[PDB]
């Protein structure tokens, strides 16, 4: 019927909140930041792409501080990598050791632009792993008509060593013939699979899981700030009605609004007795208002400009009355830090301004932009003219010496194309400079006889 | 053998659907911002709705950052700023694109009444909306499931539906889902099936709307179009020099409202593109996408909706579609029509020295008019160096270019045509004569074709260039060959008022004259026994005189005689040219005469010396008047003697009525109907008493007693003569003035007895206002209405150019005079003059062929068939003619303001709507309207209805609301009953047989069945034949042609009756019928079959139909036409007129006849 109402009956879904559910789900964020921080500060690469940068960094807020934190990190990894490959405490008690180094990893914030990086790279890098492995099942089970049902009981045991292929060849079965003929391509696959194991530096087996609490600690977050901001559609409107027809049409200030909300809800720690509206507010505020200003006017304009002026358009509405009569530039910028053509320079890019297509009498409902007349265009005598000058002109270098002609018509791009610089046409003729110039002179010389282009002229 | 790749003389255009890749085809660029320029250098920035980097550079052969500024670097695109280096004229050429978020709807087709997206997908209106807005999901191929595929959920079923079955049905909402939909149905497929349906199930209201359904589908399929392709996902934007940001004085701006328009799809479209990335709640982003489809249709068609306001102003912005050209309709709307160049005008006046062929255009105008002619022809004789010092001259008004520029002008024909532009003839092509005064000067002859007077009408005048135009000015337009009225054959340059005065005046004759009874050598001596002072005008004389006949072998032979005439009669003998006889002037001459005398002078000595005549025929006309010193004062108006004596009688009359009405020997309604007449018999002998009188009381003397003859008042004399005055009138100025009738339209029951030449009292005055006021507004409307009817003839002629030479048919309509019970309402040979036949003439007796077959009747021939008794006449018209996509010269007839028959390509639909719409103006069921009702082929209120079937009536059950009617054949089966309304009288014989098309109740009858029923040579006069009534009862002259040929046009639909390729019921083109059935005769299988039923369809009706569609989209709705046009992605071939020129090529008619004909042939050519 009309997209307001449904906007608003859509809201109708009140699900309104106290205090109660409010910060409840606060920490329902907080976790999945946790659970997914927790779960990515297992990514080794994640880290060593950490040192490689903080080198490129470094190598190009204090320095030596910073300097010193990255060494109980740096010093916290290598004493873990063996942990592991000394396999000193079997992954129990080295694990613990594992467990510390992603505690300091744990603490503090950064940049959230490496970060998406990071996030997609580990998913990209995930991606890899999934690639691989979609092409051993078109290659094994649809290829050597091979049952899924046996391919899952044997690949799944390791899903990077061939302990499967050539398993599922000596069981003899029917199936199993058939996973000859893609024997070069199943050893390319498990090839790269270990080499994300490599890449990567876990095994293909145990870098999923941590990829995905990641992921669905992603969800977790995501799903309850959704929630938060549904909250607070009807917190934007009142604010949003507010900056009303202000060059700016409803339903637009109200979605920037619901920005500046959603905005809010980014930034906020519930560990905050602040109550959480009135930091909407800003937030909110924040974007509605700076978003009217910058894309409202069929001209862009600078804010200051929009500051810049609304100090006038009040103050005049209060100069009126002051003087109740009419307030002039002089005397305008005069109350004013101002300058004044500076003003008057200021005055001209207000007006929105006329729509051409608006009506003015009905001599026959004519139209403003009816009448605006071209400019760019030539006259028709004024072109034929012209062609009259390229034609009585070229009437005439032919009454010279063929040498000179080709001398001006260099010098003026004449029936050629760019104007041949009165030294370097030189140069293309040797005989330079002053030589040339003389026979410049020359033609001018001729004009004892020029009634022609001489009238041509005026 | 190559094809082509470039640019050439492409013909037809096609118009279809857009694929998105087609699109991107289109852009130079996506717009991504919604920036215009730069707001303090005003530079445009990229890229945004105004770019250089897209659109092209904003000055002539120039880089944007500029680095590149040379006519030089051309073809370079600046390293830095994306421009190619051209002209600034791309920027008016080149267009845009946008990427969209969510595929979005177009609101053309959406909404363009039958929703293509919905009867395409069968799919109701209220659903998909609701599907689009979000508020329920919609099921898409559910499969072997529980639920049909264009079956709708909320979300909670959606959600109940969701976990039965996990896969294996498909639901969505939100644009995707039509977008979804459409991609996947297949329509070859819905088609056989409703093939089938087609043919299981019988009934009307079903195949009405299957076949009609199905008929709209596989033409979809015939177009090329996909269906996924009616929902956006590219939008192009359009070029920006075109919704331009102009800069004004004061350094204001304007620009198109589109702007407005599109910064709105921009803007959310973003913002939304970037909600995607906040993954901001789908409650947001629904709202969103709900929002863009709006900013759309804001774009698209502003006005199906809530109608986004202007920006700033209140008022409401102007949508791609507004700003549709010709747009029109329904209805008006004239087309202004482009303005131009080489033209001018101002206000006109006489100018009696013009001989026909010219007119007095100013020396100023003529000068700046023709400038260049002079700034070449000046410094050809080499006056002038060179052209740019030549205009200086020019400039300076030199004396020497006065001389000059009447050499541009020597045989150098202008155009100038006056107010509304009715028939051909409001333009009319002169030979300039120079002329002082800012002035146009008019020859008076031609003032009654244009309808000017000199109150201070303007004419405005053009220049016609090219080579060619100066002969199309000479051939045609040019004054001389317009002088038949191409409406009916008589001429139209006739002696207009102040001359017959003059003709009049000397063609006559008083009692007894400066010479009465001499005689006279020939009128040589005549004039001199006049100019002498010797003779009077009008003293009647014999004289010795010679006239000619050229009765034999195609020549003139000479005779004197001794006519007994008067010498001004004598004197103008001067004038008459040869094959005239002199019986001719003897009389008296009337303009009614005179005319008469015009025609006759052409019809046998044909152009040039009847033209030759018409001049001098005026120079004289005028002479005369100014000689005779006719004038008017008030003692000409005579008052009948015995006025006054009578109305006290009628006086009477009313006392005595009133007496008895008191006495109530008599009523009210009864009194007042009585009185009201006997006012009316007096003013009809307060009429005739003075007219009586004033005729001829001229009683006078000569040698004897008293004679009495035709008067010289004055004013008689005018309106004797038709120069001026209606005795209608005159009963106004002497007698009473007639009767006022009050607003009611109630007729006042006492009469505005006194008149003109007396007072009028208050009273009298003050009922007289309210009648000429209502008039002046009755004439107000009657012209806005005569126009918007002809808007529509010429809407529907038109595309109709005489064409074939002779179809060769014998099938033609038969001739009778008028006879409206009386006296013959018009004679039979007026109706006939002109046609060719049908089949050989004979005579009373027989096995005498008077006229053979098809022979093109003249005035001769008339004649002849005039003195043998002879009285009816089957004859060739175009309702006959059997071409087919035009007309046989034969079956048409003759007329043309030239006299011989038709040739081929003159644009005679065109011709026909004009003489009808023009002089309806004029006009007073009845009255123009009453015309519409004709042509509009509208059913009366109370119809009649007729023996449907012949054979014999019988009445069966009863009364139930209607009575059904059982008509019974002798021989077939009877069965047709009819149910009736018996609450209307009947007429028809009760146990009688029933010719079918019988009068079955009286009262009017409405034309299609009179078609169906009784005949095309019946119905077609029934059109005419009433049409005919209306006009001639004003005294309006125009031949029956042209309505035939727009009748023509009415039925130019049929309906089948079988089939072997037609699809059975189907309503379709006689035209492509009478091709297909050719096809069929002895061509590829009888297969049947088909036979069709003639269609009677109203004019507008029919209009609408033309296979152009650009023709058609200027008449009526257009919104819809190319909506509906664009989707079966129609062609045009051209061929049709207005198409042609709106693309501005050349007309295929006219001179251009000639040459598309060349091209037409070329196509489907080897
Ligand atoms: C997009 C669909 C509509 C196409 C049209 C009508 C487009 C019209 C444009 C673009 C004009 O601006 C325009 C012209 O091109 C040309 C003219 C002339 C006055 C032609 C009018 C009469 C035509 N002939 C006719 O009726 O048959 C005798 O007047 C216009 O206003
Ligand atoms: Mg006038
Ligand atoms: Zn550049
Ligand atoms: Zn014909």
């Amino acid at each position: 019927t009309d997209p307001v109402r449904m906007y608003m009956r859509e809201m109708g879904t009140v699900e309104l909140l106290t205090r109660e559910g409010e910060i409840d789900i606060a920490k329902r964020i907080e976790d999945g930041i946790n659970q997914v921080q927790c779960s990515v500060a297992e990514y080794p690469e994640a880290i060593t792409y950490l040192l490689e940068q903080y080198d490129r960094v470094e190598a190009e807020i204090d320095p030596e501080l910073a300097r010193e934190k990255f060494a109980e990190l740096r010093a916290q990894y290598v004493v873990t990598r063996d942990t592991i490959k000394a396999k000193g405490r079997s992954h129990a008690t080295a694990q613990e050791e594992i467990l510390k180094l992603s505690e300091v990893f744990k603490q503090f914030r950064l940049v959230p632009k490496q970060f998406d990086y990071l996030v997609n790279s580990m998913r990209v890098m995930m991606d890899r792993v999934r690639t691989q492995e979609r092409l051993i099942m078109k290659l094994c089970v649809e290829q050597c008509k091979m049952p899924k049902k046996n391919f899952i009981t044997l690949f799944t045991g390791n899903e990077t060593s061939d302990t499967w292929f050539n398993a599922a060849i000596a069981m003899n079965k029917p199936w199993s013939e058939k996973l000859h003929d893609v024997s070069e391509e199943v050893h390319r696959a498990l090839q790269k699979l270990q080499q994300i194991e490599e890449e990567t530096g876990l095994t293909i087996e145990q870098v999923k899981d941590i990829n995905r609490r990641m992921s669905i600690g992603e969800a977790k977050a995501r799903r309850a700030k959704k929630e938060m901001v549904e909250a607070n559609l009807r917190l934007v409107i009142s604010i949003a009605k507010k900056y009303t027809n202000r060059g700016l049409q409803f339903l637009d200030l109200i979605q920037e609004g619901n920005i500046g909300l959603m905005k809010a809800v980014d930034k906020f720690e519930y560990r905050r007795g602040y109550k959480f509206s009135t930091y909407a507010t800003w937030w909110i505020r924040q974007a509605i208002t700076r978003s009217i200003a910058d894309q409202a006017r069929t001209i862009r304009i600078p804010v200051h400009m929009i500051e810049t002026i609304n100090k006038l358009n009040r103050i005049s509405r209060q100069m009126l009355q002051e003087m109740g009569r009419e307030p002039t530039p002089e005397e305008l910028a005069e109350r004013m830090l101002m300058p004044e053509d500076k003003i008057r320079k200021v005055l001209k890019i207000a007006k929105e301004p006329i729509s051409m297509e608006t009506p003015i009498g009905d001599d026959e409902d004519s139209h403003l932009g009816d009448f605006i007349e071209d400019t760019t265009l030539e006259l028709p005598l004024d072109s034929a003219t012209t062609e009259s000058l390229r034609a009585a002109t070229h009437d005439v270098l032919a009454g010279l010496t063929a040498r000179e002609a080709k001398v001006l018509r260099m010098r003026f791009g004449i029936d050629m194309n760019t104007d041949y610089t009165l030294e370097e046409v030189g140069k293309q003729f040797d005989v330079t400079r002053e030589r040339i110039r003389q026979i410049e002179a020359k033609a001018l010389r001729k004009l004892r006889h020029p009634s022609r282009s001489e009238v041509l002229r005026s | 053998l190559k094809a082509q790749t470039k640019t050439e003389e492409f013909d037809a255009i096609k118009i279809a659907l857009a694929s998105p890749d087609m699109i991107r085809s289109w852009s130079f660029g996506e717009v991504k911002k919604p920036e215009t320029i730069n707001y303090r250098t005003f530079k445009p920035e990229r890229d945004g709705l105004f770019c250089a980097r897209i659109f092209g550079p904003v000055k002539d052969y120039e880089c944007l950052c500029g680095k590149y500024k040379r006519l030089k670097h051309r073809g370079v695109i600046c390293e830095k700023c994306g421009v190619e280096v051209t002209q600034t004229k791309v920027r008016r050429e080149r267009m845009g694109h946008i990427e969209l978020a969510s595929p979005t709807a177009h609101i053309w087709f959406l909404k363009s009444l039958p929703s293509r997206i919905g009867l395409l997908l069968d799919m109701p209106l209220r659903d998909i909306e609701r599907v689009l807005y979000f508020e329920s999901y919609v099921v898409i191929e559910g499969g072997m499931t529980n639920l049909e595929r264009q079956q709708i959920l909320t979300e909670e079923q959606y959600l109940d539906a969701l976990e039965e079955f996990g896969d294996e049905f498909d639901a969505k909402m939100g644009a995707e889902a039509i977008q979804a939909l459409l991609k996947s149905m297949d329509l070859e497929q819905e088609c056989e099936q409703l093939r089938e349906e087609l043919n299981e199930t019988n009934s009307e209201t079903k195949r009405k709307k299957l076949t009609k359904r199905i008929k709209l589908l596989e033409a979809f399929v015939q177009s090329g179009n996909k269906p996924e392709w009616m929902i956006l996902t590219v939008l192009p934007v359009l070029p920006p020099d075109l919704r331009p940001l102009v800069p004004l004085d004061g350094g204001r701006f304007a620009t198109s409202d589109l702007n407005d328009l599109y910064r709105r799809v921009i803007n959310r479209n973003n913002r939304l593109k970037r909600l995607l990335d906040l993954a901001a709640p789908d409650i947001i982003v629904r709202n969103e996408k709900r929002m863009l489809q709006e900013a759309v249709d804001a774009l698209l068609d502003n006005g199906r909706r809530g109608r986004a306001i202007t920006g700033s102003n209140k008022r409401p912005l102007k949508s791609l579609a507004d700003m549709i050209k010709g747009k029109q309709g329904r209805f008006r709307q004239n087309l202004l029509g482009k303005r131009v160049d080489y033209s001018g005008r101002s206000v006109i006046t006489v100018g009696p020295y013009l001989r026909l062929h010219q007119c007095g255009l100013p020396k100023k105008m003529a000068l700046e008019l023709f400038k260049p002619f002079i700034y070449g022809k000046l410094e050809l004789r080499g006056l002038a160096t060179t052209i740019k010092a030549a205009k200086k001259m020019v400039e300076r008004e030199e004396a020497v270019v006065w001389d000059i520029l009447d050499e541009v002008i020597r045989e150098h024909p202008v155009l100038l045509n006056r107010a509304p532009t009715l028939h051909r003839l409001g333009i009319q092509a002169f030979e300039p004569v120079l002329i002082e005064g800012k002035a146009i000067q008019l020859h008076p002859l031609v003032c009654a074709a244009y309808n000017a007077d000199f109150d201070g009408d303007q004419m405005a005048v053009h220049v016609p260039l090219t080579l060619e135009a100066q002969l199309e000015a000479r051939a045609l337009m040019m004054s001389t060959n317009n002088i038949l009225s191409p409406a009916n054959g008589e001429p139209i340059i006739v002696p207009s008022q102040d001359v017959v005065l003059g003709l009049y005046y000397m063609t006559r004759d008083c009692v007894n004259a400066k010479g009465e009874g001499m005689v006279l050598t020939g009128p040589k001596e005549a004039e001199r026994l006049y100019r002498s002072g010797l003779a009077s005008l009008h003293a009647r004389v014999k004289v010795r005189i010679t006239e000619y006949e050229k009765d034999a072998n195609g020549e003139l032979v000479a005779k004197t005689s001794l006519k007994d005439t008067t010498v001004g009669r004598a004197i103008l003998w001067m004038i008459v040219p040869k094959g005239l006889p002199y019986s001719i002037v003897n009389q008296a001459l009337g303009k009614k005469a005179i005319s008469k005398m015009l025609n006759t002078c052409y019809r046998i000595l044909g152009l040039k010396p009847t033209v030759i005549f018409a001049d001098q025929i005026m120079y004289t006309g005028f002479a005369y008047a100014a000689r005779s010193g006719a004038s008017v004062g008030i003692d000409d108006m005579v008052i009948p003697e015995k006025k006054h004596e009578i109305i006290s009688e009628a006086e009477a009359e009313v006392a005595e009525i009133q007496e008895q009405f008191q006495s109530g020997l008599v009523t009210a309604g009864e009194r007042y109907n009585k009185v009201i007449d006997i006012w009316a018999a007096a003013n009809d002998r307060v009429s005739k008493a003075m007219m009586d009188n004033l005729q001829t009381e001229t009683v006078i003397n000569r040698d004897g007693q008293e004679e009495k003859q035709v008067s010289f008042n004055s004013i008689y004399m005018m309106a004797d003569s038709g120069a001026r005055g209606s005795a209608a009138q005159i009963r106004q100025l002497a007698g009473m003035r007639g009767l006022m009738a009050k607003p009611d339209g109630s007729i006042i029951e006492t009469p505005i007895t006194a008149n003109f030449r007396e007072g009028l009292n208050v009273l009298q005055y003050f009922i007289s206002t309210h009648g000429a006021r209502k008039g002046l507004a009755d004439t107000a409307l009657k012209t806005a209405n005569s126009g918007y009817l002809t808007r529509r003839l010429v809407d529907v002629a038109q595309d109709l150019v005489v064409t074939e030479d002779d179809c060769g048919t014998h099938e033609g309509i038969m001739m009778t005079p008028v006879i409206e019970g009386g006296d013959v309402k018009e004679p039979l040979r007026d109706r006939v003059l002109g046609r060719v036949t049908a089949e050989d003439v004979l005579k009373p007796g027989t096995a005498d062929i008077l006229v053979p077959r098809n022979t093109l009747l003249h005035e001769q021939w008339c004649d002849l068939l005039e003195e043998n008794s002879v009285d009816a006449v089957k004859v060739r018209s175009v309702v006959s003619c059997d071409t087919d996509f035009g007309v046989c010269a034969h079956c048409y007839g003759r007329d043309l303001a030239r006299g011989h028959i038709i040739n081929k390509g003159e644009a005679i639909g065109v011709i026909a709507a004009q003489s009808i719409g023009e002089p309806g103006t004029q006009l007073t069921t009845g009255g123009l309207p009453r015309v519409a009702d004709l042509f509009e082929a509208r059913r009366p209120k109370e119809p009649a209805i007729l023996a449907e079937i012949s054979g014999i009536v019988s009445f069966g059950k009863e009364t139930k609301g209607k009575r059904r009617l059982v008509i019974t054949p002798v021989d077939g089966s009877d069965p047709y009953e009819e149910m009736i309304p018996k609450w209307r009288q009947l007429n028809v014989f009760e146990g009688e047989r029933v010719e079918r098309g019988d009068v079955i109740s009286d009262g009017p009858e409405a034309p299609h069945d009179i078609l169906r029923l009784r005949g095309v040579h019946a119905v077609t006069r029934y059109i005419v034949n009433e049409v005919q009534d209306v006009y001639r009862l004003q005294g309006v002259k125009i031949n029956d042609k042209h309505i035939e040929v727009i009748v023509r046009q009415m039925l130019r639909k049929a309906t089948i009756v079988n089939a072997g390729s037609s699809d059975f019921l189907e309503g379709e083109q006689v035209e492509y019928s009478r091709v297909k059935i050719a096809n069929r005769e002895l061509e590829a299988n009888g297969k049947v079959g088909a036979t069709y039923s003639r269609d009677l369809l109203g004019i507008t009706k029919a209009s609408l139909a033309t296979e152009s569609f650009i023709s058609a989209a200027s008449f009526q709705e257009t919104t819809r036409v190319l909506t509906e046009a664009a989707v079966a992605g129609k062609r045009d071939e051209l061929r049709g007129l207005k198409e042609n020129v709106i693309v501005g090529r050349l007309i295929p008619a006219g001179t251009g006849y000639a040459y598309h004909q060349d091209r037409m042939r070329r196509r489907a050519a080897g």
